[PDB]
């Protein structure tokens, strides 16, 4: 019976591969949009800075 | 860029300031330095 649970056990990681790929894209989505958030707010400082400056 | 800018003229205006009083002690060491006053402070240096 252990023998059959085995290569049932093996198709359930097979999904699972999926869903873990799918959290991982998910993960790396969000990174990408607050890299691009801070990407943006550091240009309104330096904008900030140069004014900073001429004054 | 900005700061050379600025910078740049801070040192034109420091230049001029120490020009002139330059100038003015100059006129006023035409006076002031008499032999006199060169014996005294000959004297003057050696008191310490």
């Amino acid at each position: 019976e252990l023998m059959e649970a085995e290569k049932t056990k093996l198709l359930i990681a097979a999904q699972k591969q999926k869903v873990v790929e799918k959290e991982a894209e998910t993960e790396r989505k969000k990174a990408v949009i607050e890299a691009e958030k801070i990407a943006q707010v550091a240009k309104i400082r330096f904008q900030q800075k140069v004014m900073e400056k001429e004054t | 860029e900005i700061e050379d800018a600025a910078f740049l003229a801070r040192e034109k205006a420091k230049a001029d300031a120490e020009c002139y009083t330059a100038m003015k002690i100059a006129e006023a060491n035409k006076l002031k330095l008499t032999p006199e006053y060169l014996q005294l402070m000959k004297y003057k240096a050696i008191a310490s």
